[PDB]
Parts: structure tokens; C-alpha cells; sequence
């Protein structure tokens, strides 16, 4: 969904905000598909990773003869937190403060209840920052932009750091569960089916950890061939990054039921191998079939009221970016980007770091690359590769350090794990105000104010990033002068 | 037949679906009314497929 | 089961059997089953990836290995592009027996 | 700075993450950096997505037909081009919904 | 003749009734069932499609092998080539160290992509088997993945340059002797002359022609007989803008057009040579010519940098690119600007134009006639006090369409900082590639200098 | 038996993991599933069999089914290809055995 | 299903055992990724076997439903399991008998 925002934020001289009121409005297109839940998550992250005591926001969507706008990896989140994040740039900049004190002093601490008023508890986002700021170098390198920026007119750099919390579970409710079925054929080999599909986020192979785990047997006796409705019925989609902590519940659950029936057959036999147990259990007419279930407790919010949980529990994470821009052609290098993410103690690091990376790359696109054009009477001009533009391989950061946040356990998710599809991808962000800091330089560069807040809507392209650095020949070419 | 493409095209044709959604908590009038400083703006975010 | 339609790229097997009820395989001359027009190949023990004992009480073959047992054990089988193909090429599977 | 052609540093990756406890069973891979499970059938080209399915020989093809107006009434449709193709079959509308 | 022959992973497909319409990815999936090979965009720029192609090279008796998207690959085209797909190197039972190293150190996620890389990746290798990380990330401008974020693709492949998520010590190695031959049929074959093949479809006639009296025998008699040398525009207009040309002839295989004669003035490419060969042979020519000679050579490769990837450049001409005449081909404005000749040729006339704006007159449109093609072109070294830049900026730097794209060239009296010439050119400017030709005449005979800069930039602000 | 159906297999091979469905008349499904799990050398949990409906088993595709599942689960695995046997009524009623 | 009527028969069980309409209750096949190792279909037991696990299936559900069911008593079938889905209760069950 493409969003339109209002905003008045109001703030003291020391960059602490007191106030802000932000409008928001989608484009929606011709039926309504998830457009409202879409706008409801957008409500709940336009606070980003800030405490504001006085706030208000609205959302609209809006109707139009486009095709139907949908979910995306983020779902509403990435919107309302660049929203967030944008303001919170003009806070900083008008206070004549560093970003990243103005961030810090406004950042919610442990125990704060949300504008929705959840309550933040296990709140590692300070952790993450303070990492990152420490592994970034980022005081040491802002020093050396500030440097490459006084010996050179027609390149400059940025770097930003910026944190986000998001929320885990569907704004819906009752979609928060999930199921499986497990069966142990009579040669010890199991067949596992659950809810979940697989679209590259290594969900079935999470799901073979953890039911290894629960039935402690290796991993190469359990296989997943597919989903399909008729061995696991009225499923919620694969979607709201929380698919490995729903299903994961129920294969538990469907493991420890088979645990369960098998253990007279254990306690007889202690050293004896799996496949006796199993044989044994056939041969005494046990049943090796189970099913498992798992729903998310004590969700439900009310706009009525401003009360209820949304939320199961927080992602948190912060990402600092180096970008160079060349001032005039809007052409930049993504330098050096650092991540640290909190996915509590992951199921897998490889296919988390996997997710951190693939989900950030996605919102670099989203922030800087990625644009749909439309004639004037709505027919999509974008309409392949050649003129819809993600991130290539030259696109990513030269330097691409990426670090899960050790000693973090989440308990109230399986094996202590985290959700970490959707969380790290409005984490690019920082590649947007990267870049915005470079503009500013390239503009201070030509005599320009630098508490002036000048518009740079997303996505930063070249276009939006030349037209942006005012110079001789855009004074030129605009004016005639 | 009449399109409405743009946010605004639907805004200014009341073109919605369902009805404004909302939250707030504090006191507005007080925050804005005890500040040091109010800045104001817009922001345009392009969609993605 | 047959009703069911067949993909694109389905193949036909036809079971070739011996013709004597016990007698040692001397040799198996496939070359006239070559000539088939489809004719895909000719399974054997010798292709079975594992196991060649079957049956409830593990003392049946998949295929027939040295010695057929009865006529109508089961030696073989005959794959090919059609059923009508699969048949003539089983046809020219010549197996030669010593009693 | 200005004149140099575009030229790019060569690339530094560091990923950092927690060990598993080291008392944690060998067999027991949750922590632990297990490979996707379908990664060598995917760089293989054997692993099936849906069109990698073979057709059954009486499998037919469908194309979705779709407007080229932001806004409109449907005034008439003309199948009448469409018919002469070689292989056509039908043109399914709204009055074909059961 | 009309029989098509061509290896596929080593085995010979022999198709009797081709149809000028199919290609290789359609081939490959529905007629032969090698799914390995993905349809991502069916536009060259995903890469989800990538195969390998080798082949003899009669020109220089050699045996050589390049990335192809199979996507916009005619079969028709394909007559004596062998194939090589992700089937071809590899499986499960035993994979090949590409497929090994992308599997292991976490570069397949969805995995739809993983086959186009792998063989990007390949291809690379048997090309240059200990690559540099730069020719490594090269490898790759023409694939797309929007799941992993590159990273771990790039870091598992930089085992083949020159607490942790992969074990690089546990890869096999790579002995370059166990790949696939060259099937001895196809040296056996290199042996006969090239006959011209006719090809019938459904809609549409493709004539493989062998000689040059064939190819302008055909358009002479057949004006409307449309060239078809690497399908990557006519490809593009028949899929996507529905343009049917019943006849096509496909010259690629005529010497004439694929010869590279150095000149007393410059480098002579037949109009088929594809991209990549004029890219390796300006190479050549850089590194070892001295640079005062090499300025609008340098202006040609830096074009080509950013112009798509391996798969399209391998099969993509020269010839092809300035006769389509987008208003964004990014070789044009160089061309022009260099005023580089073009030699256009049809049964009984010959003749030859310096590119310059006349050769452009409209929307897409050259000063060919119907019945001539362009046989070559000489890109021409520079002189003395000649300096030549290109420039292209579009949304994206790699494999992107220009906004705007420009050759610039000044020549100076000798000795002097004194413009003798000046030439300025664009794309994505007009309907056409077109020359600030109002602009650059009063700068004759002016200094370089301030003035200079101030005079140019207000004459293109108008202009322009 | 002279169950009016014949016995009849068709094997799918799904290209991955060693996974395969078959389509069988069979009144046993398990051992059918177990005789050719154990015949390819995969686990249980890579096989799957599915029957809809029989034209009649009577006890005759209690056990005996599976020779022929067994053999075409081998062609479908070798070739990578759908295969598919039904038996004639001359072959069904020699190989297959009665009371 | 070999022209016995089994389905027939553990259809009209599943019917009382539920009370619902035979029409609302489907069965489309036998397969052993849905129900693992069975017995074969023989010894003349399969309704008896089958029919008391479908039965035992039958006794889950009914049991998840119970609190809907009372909620409710008269409202529909379709009430009572649209509730217990909104409600997050599991509408899946296995049943067996020795
Ligand atoms: C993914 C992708 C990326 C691309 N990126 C770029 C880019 O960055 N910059 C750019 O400029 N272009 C780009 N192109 C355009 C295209 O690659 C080039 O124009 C290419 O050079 C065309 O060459 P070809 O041999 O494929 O031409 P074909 O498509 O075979 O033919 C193109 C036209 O040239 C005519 N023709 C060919 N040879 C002759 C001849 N000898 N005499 C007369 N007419 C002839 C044909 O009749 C036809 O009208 C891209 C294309 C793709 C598919
Ligand atoms: O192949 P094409 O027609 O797809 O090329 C379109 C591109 O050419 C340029 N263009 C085409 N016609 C133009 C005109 N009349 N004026 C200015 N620019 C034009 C623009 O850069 C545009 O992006
Ligand atoms: O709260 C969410 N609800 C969804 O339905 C959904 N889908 C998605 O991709 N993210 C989210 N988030
Ligand atoms: S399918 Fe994308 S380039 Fe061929
Ligand atoms: S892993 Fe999905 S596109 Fe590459």
C-alpha cells in the first residue's frame, strides 16, 4: 500500500517529543482485501521505538479503481515507522542535536505501555542499540563522513542509525493458531505435515528441529513432503512472521502426544533402540498417528477502549548504514550497513541471518530503488524488470555485518525463539536517512540552511536524490537562471 | 465512468473503505500548547511489488 | 485406478514370467525387445536398489535371481512408451532354462 | 572525485550469533545452523515448483482475459477472433460461475 | 534442410518440424522435461532461465562457451550447439561444486533462482576457472534474487577466487577435467559446409542463412524478411508488443558479419559480433594500446559495464542495438558522437555514412533502405588532443534502461587548448538519439575553460 | 478371485528426497507401502498409496498387489517417469494365485 | 472400498455419532499419509475396526464442540463450528480402536 501522512510532531528544545499528531491514508485499490488490517498495524508502529505522551493518529484507506493493494512483509509496519522516523529526522536536525542522542532520549524503557498501551516487557531494543553503536564504530565513522564530506563538492556520505520494535502476531486474533500431524510409520520414520508453507524461509526445516528436539530422534528420520488442507484443516496463512512460532507449538504438541503412548514401551526397553518402540507400540495395537494444536493466549485489542493485548511479544533490532552519494547524477554506494537483531534464541542462525538480510535487502528496494509508475487514466506502466528495479547483486552493502543478540531467550515462544520474517525489513531505513544526511551535506555544500527541513518522499531515487541536491545547473535548468 | 486513482482523487470524493480508524492517548491541545517547537509536513511512501 | 488420466511423459511396464516351474535362468537375450519401437529397458534383479526379498514372510524375489520357481514367477519387466509396445517387446525377451 | 569512474571497494561480511549450549545433544540441531533442508534438490534443479508438475496429457491451458479501462461499463464482448485459434476451447465469464 | 540438430547435456536432440516461435526454455521444459531451467520474467532480465551454450568457433578454431537466457533463445538458432542446463552438471547423487557451495553456505532460499545462478556461476568458471571476486559479482549482473540479499551467494562463491555459518574446508574441490565433453559429433559436423536452413511454424518462416549473397539475395527479393540475430529486442516485440513478423532470416552465422579487421582509423565489428566479443577485443586493445589512442574504446566498454547482464551481451549485436534505435540505446550517443562509419551493403550497392543525426530521422526509424542491412561498423581510435567520455544514469546502475545516456568528444587544435570539435550527444532526450547540434558549434575555437562551461550548460538548458 | 478389475499400479516419482505416490487397486495399502519402501532403500515416510476404490479384492489384493507395485515403483524410480501396469485377465490369473 | 459399502457404512456411522446429516460428511479416498499403518481391508472386520475409530474421532469433536453446544443449544451445526474456529478449538481430530 502506498501511504500519504500528515504529521505535527511538537518537542522540547531538548529534542524530547510532547506531542504529535500524524493523518495517514492508503491507497487501497478496487476491493478491500486486508487494506484495514494493513492501516490497524501501520496505528500501532507509528510510534516506531518512542515514548509520546500525548498522540494521536488516524488512518483512512481509501477506495480507488486501482488493482487491490495487499499484504507485504511488513504488512502497514514499514509505513508507519518511516513516518515515525521521518519526523523524528526533522526533530533532530531542528534541535540542532545529534540523530542519534534525539532517538536514544525518546526511546521507551522497559515496563512503558504503548500509545495502545501494551506493556513492553523483556525490551532488549537498548541492548541492540548499544551494540550496534559499539560494533558499528558509529561515533569514530561519523567523524570520517564529516571528513570526506569537507574534501569532497560532488560526493557525499551519511550514516544513520535506527532502531524498530515490532509487533508479533495477526491483528486478527483468532488467525494466531495452528496445527499439525505427525506419523510414525512401524520402520521408525516419521512423516510430519503442519499448517505452514514453504516460500524460502526454511519453515519445514525449523519444524524437523524442532520435532527432532521433541521426539529426540535425529532429523533425518522425519521428513515434510507438503501442506494440504485435507491433513491439516482451517489453517491460517503463512504470513505476520509468526508461522514457525504457531506451527512449531502444534508439532510440539502432536511430538509429545507420540512421546507419550511410547513411554511404557521406553521404560521396558531404556537403552533398546526407537525402531523397537515403535515396533513394539504397533505390535501392542498403539496408535502412532497424533494430531497438535496450538492458539496464541490473551490477544485481543479494542480501538473502543485503547486496551487488550495485540501483541503475543516485540522484535527488536537497530541497524546503522554508510551510504555515498554522487551529487550529480543521484547514483550512491551502500558503504557498510550493521545490524543487531533480536530473535531471541533463534531455531536456526543460519536461516535467521538469512531472514535479516533478505528482509532488509527488500525494504532497501521499498526505500530507495523500487517504483511503480501509472498512466494518468491508472493502468500500471511497471511492468517487468526492465523498468521495475529491485536490488541486484551490486546493490547490497560492500560491508554487511550482521549479529543475532545473544542471551536473549523468549519464552512464551517455542524454544525460546523469535519471530524474524518481517521485523528487520524497515531496518533499510537507515539507508533512506543515510542518504537524507547526504543530501543535507550537498545542499549545505551550496550555501544552504541546515535546520532546513527540504522533502524527500520515499522511495530515494536518483531522481528524488539529484533533483534534491540544488545546485548551479538544477538552479539552471528549473529556472533559467 | 468517473476513475478515482489518486489518495486525493479519493479523498475528495469520499472514496473509503469503511470508516476512519484511531487512536490516542495524553492531552493534545496541552503537548503542542507546552512545547518549545511544532514542525509540521507531509510524506509520500510509493507501494512495492 | 486406469481411468485415472495418464501424464504427459507416463510410461507402460509389461511383467515378463517364466514359462517353466523350476529350472535355473541359463541366460536372458533382450536384443529383440531392442528392436521395439518405445522401448525404454529391460528391469532385472540386478536394477533393484536394495532389497530383492519381498513378500510377507521375506522369502519371496522382486525379480527372479538364478532359478524361476513356478510358471508365472515373475523374472522381469518390460518398459516402454505404450502398453501395445511394452507387450511385443516382452514378446521378444528370449530366456533360456535348465531344468 | 567527480571525474572517477564508478569503482567499488571489494566486499567484508561478519555474522555473529550464539553457540548452542555445549552440553546440547549432537542430534539435537534447534540453534544450531542447519542448512534449508531442500537447498541441494534447489541447486540441482530437481526440487518441483508448481509448473515444474508435468502436464497430464489431456491438460488444457487458461489465460485470464482483463480490462483495459480504470472504470467502465462492459457495453458487449466479441469472442468471434478468439474462436479461430487453433486449440480454443472457451471463453469463461460471470455467467459461467455455477 | 530442414531437420534441427543440437545437444542437450550431452545428448542429441534431433526435432523435425521446428517452429521458428519456440525457444529454448519452452523447448527444455515441456519438450524434453528439464524443469531445471525457471520462467521468472520472459524479458532477459531476471536471469531464472540461465543455460550454458557451447560451441566450435570456426573463425578461430576453438571451442568456446557462454550464458545465454534460454527465455529469448530461438531453438531455430541453435542448429550445431550443445546445451548445457543445471541438469547437465550435476545432481543430488553428485553435485557439482557450484551447486555444492550455493546449497551449503545458505544461497538458496525459495530456490527459484538458485538453477539461473548456479549456472551464471558455471559458465564463469569454464570460461575463467580461478576467477577474481570482480569478475565473480560480473558473473551474476544479469540474475536476480529477492529472497537471500546476495550476501551469502557471493561469500560461498569466493572459495573459487584468487562461531560459523559454513565450513569452506568441507568443499570439494574442483577438478575443471571432469566436466562434460564437447560432443566429437559436433567436431565431426565442423567439418561440412553450413547449408542454409528453412524452418515453417505456425505463423511464422525462419531462413538460417550460410553466405551473403543468400541473406541479400532474400532481402532484395523479400524487403519485409526481418533480421533476427540475438532475439533480444525482436524477442522482446513479439512476446510483449505482440508484433509478428512472418518471415525472419537469421544471418548470424555469415563470416562477413562476425569479422573484426583492424584499420589504420579503428576497429571494424561485423554488424552480428555480439557485445561480448566487442568488449573483449576493446579490452585487448586498452591494455595495450597507449591510452591517447583508446578514449572512445574506453567510452564503448564503460557503456558496457552497465548494459544488462553476461546472458544478454553474449548473444546481443552491435549491429543489433544501433538498428533497433531506442531513444535509450546507450551505444548510439557514442557512436554518434565518435561519428563512427557505418558500412550498409544490398545485392549490387555498397555505401558508407559517419553516424551523425541524419542517420536517425524518426521514432525508431534509420537511413537504411528496405533492402540493405548494415555489415559492419569501425569504432575509431582517437587522436592526439581527441577526448572522449560516456556517461548513463537510470534508476538502477546495473541492468537498467537509461533515463538519459551520453558519448561526449572534443578534439582540440594540436598543442593547444582550443576546440577544433565538439560533440555532445544523447539518449533519452527525444524520440530519437539526437546531437545538441545548436549548442556545440559556437564553442569552435574557444578555450577550455570557465566561459566554456557557462556558454555549454545555458546553450543544453535551452536546447534540451 | 475374478474381481472384475485387474490388479493395476500406477507409480508417481516426485523427483525429491527419494518421495513417490502410487495409485494402486490394493486392499493393503501399508504393505504395499512397506515392500516398496524396502525394495528402493528409502524410509516409510518417502512413500505414499493411495486407493480410491477397487472393482473388487475379494483377498486376491490383500498380499498379491504388491508384485506389481513393486515393479513398477522400480521403473517409475529409475526413469524419473509416471509408469503404470494393469494386468491382462491371462497374466492376472497366472501370476497372482488363488484359494 | 472394494464394492463392500464400507465408506457407505462408516459414513452412516459417523452420521449418528455426530448428528449431522449424511449429507454434510465426505469421503474421498484411503491413503497412508492420512491414516498410517493399517490393516489391510480383510477378515471380513474392517467396518467393526474402522467404524469405532471413526466413532472415537467422532467423540473429540463433539467434545471440542460441547461448551459451543451449550452456549447455543438450538442454533446450527454451522454456528457451533464457525464458534469453536473463532475461538481458536481445533476441528481436527485422529480416532483408533484395538
Ligand atoms: C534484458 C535486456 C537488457 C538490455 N539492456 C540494454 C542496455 O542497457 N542498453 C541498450 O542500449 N540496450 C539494451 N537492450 C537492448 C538489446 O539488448 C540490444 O538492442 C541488442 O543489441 C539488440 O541486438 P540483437 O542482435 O539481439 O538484435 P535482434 O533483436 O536480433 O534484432 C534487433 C533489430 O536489429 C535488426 N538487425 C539486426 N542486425 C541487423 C543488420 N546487420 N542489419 C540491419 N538490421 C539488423 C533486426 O532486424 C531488428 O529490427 C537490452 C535488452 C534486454 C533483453
Ligand atoms: O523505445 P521506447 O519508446 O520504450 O523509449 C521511451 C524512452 O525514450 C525517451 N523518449 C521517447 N520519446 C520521447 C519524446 N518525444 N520526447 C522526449 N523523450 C522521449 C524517454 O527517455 C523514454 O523513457
Ligand atoms: O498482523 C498481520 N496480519 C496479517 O494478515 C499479515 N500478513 C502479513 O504478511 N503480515 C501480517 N501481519
Ligand atoms: S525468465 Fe527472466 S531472463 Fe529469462
Ligand atoms: S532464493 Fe528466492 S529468488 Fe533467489
Amino acid at each position: 500500500h502506498p501511504f500519504l501522512a500528515k504529521y505535527k510532531v511538537g518537542f522540547m528544545k531538548t529534542g524530547t517529543v510532547v506531542a504529535l499528531e500524524v493523518a495517514h491514508f492508503s491507497n487501497g485499490g478496487n476491493t478491500e482485501d486486508l487494506s484495514r488490517s494493513i492501516m490497524e498495524r501501520a496505528l500501532f508502529h507509528m510510534d516506531n521505538a518512542y515514548k509520546i505522551p500525548n498522540i494521536r493518529g488516524t488512518g483512512r484507506i481509501c477506495k480507488t479503481n486501482l488493482p487491490s493493494n495487499t499484504a507485504f512483509r511488513g504488512f502497514g509496519g514499514p509505513q508507519g515507522m518511516l513516518i515515525a522516523e521521518y519526523w523524528m529526522s526533522e526533530v533532530a536536525i531542528t534541535c540542532g542535536l545529534p540523530a542519534e542522542e534525539v532517538r536514544r532520549k525518546n526511546m521507551y524503557k522497559e515496563g512503558d505501555l504503548t500509545h495502545f498501551n501494551q506493556k513492553l516487557e523483556g525490551f532488549t531494543l537498548p541492548r541492540c542499540w548499544d551494540e550496534c553503536i559499539a560494533s558499528s564504530q558509529y561515533l569514530a565513522r561519523k567523524r570520517e563522513v564529516e571528513k570526506f564530506n569537507r574534501e569532497n563538492c560532488w560526493k557525499k556520505r551519511g550514516l544513520c542509525i535506527i532502531p524498530t520494535k515490532f509487533g508479533i502476531s495477526f491483528t486478527l486474533p483468532f488467525l494466531n493458531q495452528g496445527g499439525a500431524l505427525v506419523h510414525v510409520y512401524t520402520d521408525g520414520s516419521v512423516l510430519l505435515t503442519h499448517g505452514g508453507t514453504e516460500m524460502g524461509q526454511g519453515l519445514h526445516t525449523k519444524m524437523v528441529q524442532v520435532a527432532s528436539r521433541a521426539l529426540k530422534i535425529p532429523t533425518s528420520k522425519i521428513h515434510i513432503s507438503e501442506t494440504s488442507t485435507n491433513t491439516v484443516p482451517n489453517t491460517s496463512p503463512t504470513a505476520a512472521s509468526a508461522s514457525a512460532d504457531l506451527n512449531g507449538q502444534g508439532v510440539y504438541e502432536a511430538c509429545q502426544t507420540i512421546l507419550k503412548r511410547l513411554e511404557p514401551f521406553k521404560k521396558k526397553k531404556p537403552t533398546g533402540p526407537w525402531e523397537a518402540w515403535v515396533m513394539d507400540a504397533y505390535t501392542s495395537a498403539v496408535s502412532l498417528s497424533a494430531t497438535g494444536f496450538y492458539k496464541t493466549p490473551n490477544l485481543g485489542y479494542s480501538f473502543e477502549t485503547n486496551s487488550g493485548n495485540p501483541f503475543h511479544y516485540f522484535s527488536y533490532g537497530v541497524a546503522c548504514s554508510e551510504v555515498e552519494i554522487d551529487c550529480l547524477t543521484g547514483d550512491h554506494k551502500n558503504l557498510r550497513t550493521d545490524i543487531v537483531m533480536d530473535v531471541g534464541s533463534s531455531l536456526n542462525p543460519a536461516i535467521d541471518i538469512g531472514q535479516v538480510e533478505g528482509a532488509f535487502v527488500q525494504g532497501l528496494g521499498l526505500f530507495t530503488m523500487e517504483e511503480l509508475h501509472y498512466s494518468p487514466e491508472g493502468s500500471l506502466h511497471t511492468r517487468g524488470p526492465s523498468t521495475y528495479k529491485i536490488p541486484a547483486f551490486g546493490s547490497i552493502p560492500i560491508e554487511f555485518r550482521v549479529s543475532l543478540l545473544r542471551d536473549c531467550p523468549n519464552k512464551r515462544a517455542i524454544y525460546a525463539s523469535k519471530a524474524v520474517g518481517e521485523p528487520p525489513l524497515f531496518l533499510a531505513s537507515s539507508i533512506f536517512f543515510a542518504i537524507k544526511d547526504a543530501i543535507r551535506a550537498a545542499r549545505a555544500q551550496h550555501g544552504d540552511n541546515a535546520k532546513q527541513l527540504f522533502q524527500l518522499d520515499s522511495p530515494a531515487t536518483p531522481e528524488k536524490i539529484r533533483n534534491a541536491c540544488v545546485d548551479q545547473f538544477t538552479t539552471l535548468c528549473v529556472t533559467g537562471v | 465512468l468517473p476513475a478515482i486513482i489518486t489518495i486525493q482523487d479519493a479523498i475528495n470524493n469520499n472514496s473509503f473503505y469503511g470508516s476512519e480508524i484511531k487512536i490516542e492517548k495524553g492531552d493534545l491541545k496541552k503537548g503542542f500548547s507546552e512545547a518549545d517547537n511544532v514542525v509540521s509536513g507531509e510524506l509520500y511512501i510509493g507501494g512495492q511489488e | 485406478c486406469d481411468d485415472i488420466p495418464r501424464y504427459e511423459n507416463e510410461l507402460s511396464l509389461r511383467l515378463v514370467t517364466s514359462t517353466r516351474a523350476h529350472a535355473k535362468i541359463t541366460s536372458i537375450d533382450t536384443s529383440e525387445a531392442k528392436k521395439v519401437p518405445g522401448f525404454v529397458c529391460f528391469l532385472t534383479a540386478e536394477d533393484v536398489p536394495n532389497s530383492n526379498a519381498t513378500g510377507l514372510f521375506n522369502d519371496e524375489t522382486v525379480f527372479a535371481k538364478d532359478e524361476v520357481t513356478c510358471v508365472g514367477h515373475i523374472i522381469g519387466a518390460v518398459v516402454a512408451d505404450t502398453p501395445e509396445h511394452a507387450q511385443r517387446a516382452a514378446r521378444g525377451v528370449k530366456i533360456t532354462y535348465e531344468d | 572525485s567527480a571525474t572517477l569512474l564508478f569503482q567499488k571497494d571489494p566486499p567484508a561480511n561478519v555474522q555473529l550469533f550464539q553457540e548452542v549450549p555445549k552440553d546440547q545433544s549432537e542430534e539435537d540441531m534447534v540453534g544450531r545452523p542447519l542448512p534449508h533442508l531442500a537447498a541441494n534438490m534447489q541447486a540441482s534443479g530437481e526440487a518441483v515448483y508448481c509448473d515444474d508438475i508435468p502436464r497430464y496429457e489431456n491438460e488444457l491451458s487458461l489465460r485470464l482475459v482483463t480490462s483495459t479501462r480504470a472504470h467502465a461499463k462492459i457495453t458487449s464482448i466479441d469472442t468471434s477472433e478468439a474462436k479461430k485459434v487453433p486449440g480454443f476451447v472457451c471463453f469463461l465469464t460471470a455467467e459461467d460461475v455455477p | 534442410a530442414d531437420e534441427l540438430v543440437f545437444f542437450v547435456n550431452g545428448k542429441k536432440v534431433v526435432e523435425k518440424n521446428a517452429d521458428p516461435e519456440t525457444t529454448l526454455l519452452v523447448y527444455l521444459r515441456r519438450k524434453l522435461g528439464l524443469c531445471g531451467t525457471k520462467l521468472g520474467c520472459g524479458e532477459g532480465g531476471c536471469g531464472a532461465c540461465t543455460v550454458m551454450i557451447s560451441k566450435y568457433d570456426r573463425l578461430q578454431n576453438k571451442i568456446v562457451h557462454f550464458s545465454v537466457n534460454a527465455c529469448l533463445a530461438p531453438i531455430c538458432s541453435l542448429h550445431h550447439v550443445a546445451v548445457t542446463t543445471v541438469e547437465g552438471i550435476g545432481n543430488t547423487q553428485k553435485l557439482h561444486p557450484v551447486q555444492e557451495r550455493i546449497a551449503r553456505s545458505h544461497g538458496s532460499q525459495c530456490g527459484f533462482c538458485t538453477p539461473g545462478i548456479v549456472m551464471s556461476m558455471y559458465t564463469l568458471l569454464r570460461n575463467q576457472p580461478e576467477p577474481t571476486v570482480e569478475e565473480i559479482e560480473n558473473a551474476f549482473q544479469g540474475n536476480l534474487c529477492r529472497c537471500t540479499g546476495y550476501r551469502p551467494i557471493l561469500q560461498g562463491f569466493r572459495t573459487f577466487a584468487k562461531p560459523s555459518l559454513f565450513n569452506p574446508e568441507d568443499f570439494k574441490p574442483l577438478d575443471p577435467t571432469q566436466e562434460p565433453i564437447f560432443p566429437p559429433e559436433l567436431l565431426r559436423l565442423k567439418d561440412t559446409p553450413q547449408k542454409k536452413l528453412r524452418f515453417e511454424g505456425e505463423r511464422v518462416t525462419w531462413i538460417q542463412a550460410s553466405t551473403m549473397e543468400e541473406l541479400l539475395d532474400l532481402k532484395a527479393q523479400h524487403p519485409d524478411a526481418k533480421l533476427v540475430v540475438g532475439n533480444t529486442e525482436i524477442g522482446i516485440e513479439m512476446k510483449f508488443k505482440n508484433m509478428l513478423f512472418p518471415l525472419i532470416v537469421c544471418p548470424a552465422w555469415i563470416p562477413e558479419l562476425n569479422s573484426v579487421v583492424h584499420g589504420p582509423e579503428g576497429i571494424s565489428f561485423g554488424a552480428s559480433c555480439p557485445l561480448s566479443l566487442v568488449e573483449s577485443v576493446l579490452a585487448e586493445e586498452i591494455a595495450k594500446l597507449p591510452e591517447q589512442k583508446t578514449e572512445v574504446f574506453r567510452g564503448v566498454m564503460e557503456q558496457l559495464r552497465w548494459f544488462a547482464g553476461k546472458q544478454v551481451k553474449s548473444v546481443a549485436s552491435i549491429g543489433g542495438n544501433i538498428i533497433t534505435a531506442s531513444p535509450i540505446s546507450d551505444l548510439n550517443p557514442v557512436f554518434m558522437a565518435s561519428g563512427a562509419k557505418l558500412t550498409l551493403v544490398s545485392r549490387g550497392t555498397r555505401r558508407t555514412v559517419r553516424m551523425d543525426h541524419t542517420f536517425f530521422p524518426g521514432y525508431r526509424k534509420t537511413l537504411l533502405r528496405p533492402e540493405e542491412i548494415l555489415l559492419s561498423i569501425e569504432i575509431p581510435y582517437s587522436k592526439e588532443g581527441e577526448f572522449f567520455s560516456a556517461f548513463k544514469q537510470a534508476s538502477r546502475r546495473e541492468a537498467d534502461i537509461a533515463k538519459v545516456t551520453s558519448g561526449m568528444r572534443v578534439l582540440f587544435k594540436p598543442g593547444t587548448i582550443e576546440v577544433q570539435e565538439l560533440s555532445l550527444c544523447f539518449g533519452g532526450m527525444a524520440d530519437r538519439t539526437i546531437s545538441a547540434l545548436k549548442t556545440t558549434p559556437k564553442q569552435l575555437s574557444k578555450s577550455w575553460n570557465e566561459e566554456l562551461l557557462q556558454s555549454v550548460c545555458a546553450g543544453l538548458a535551452e536546447e534540451l | 478371485h475374478f474381481y472384475l478389475e485387474t490388479n493395476c499400479t500406477i507409480a508417481v516419482p516426485k523427483g525429491e528426497a527419494g518421495e513417490m505416490e502410487l495409485f494402486v487397486s490394493t486392499q493393503n495399502t501399508m504393505k504395499t507401502q512397506s515392500f516398496v519402501a524396502k525394495m528402493l532403500g528409502v524410509p516409510d515416510n518417502r512413500i505414499v498409496v493411495r486407493v480410491k476404490r477397487m472393482g473388487g479384492g475379494f483377498g486376491g489384493k490383500e498380499t498379491r498387489s504388491t508384485v506389481v507395485s513393486t515393479a513398477l515403483a522400480l521403473a517409475a524410480h529409475k526413469t524419473g517417469r509416471p509408469v503404470r501396469c494393469m494386468l491382462d485377465r491371462d497374466e492376472d490369473m497366472l501370476i497372482t494365485g488363488g484359494r
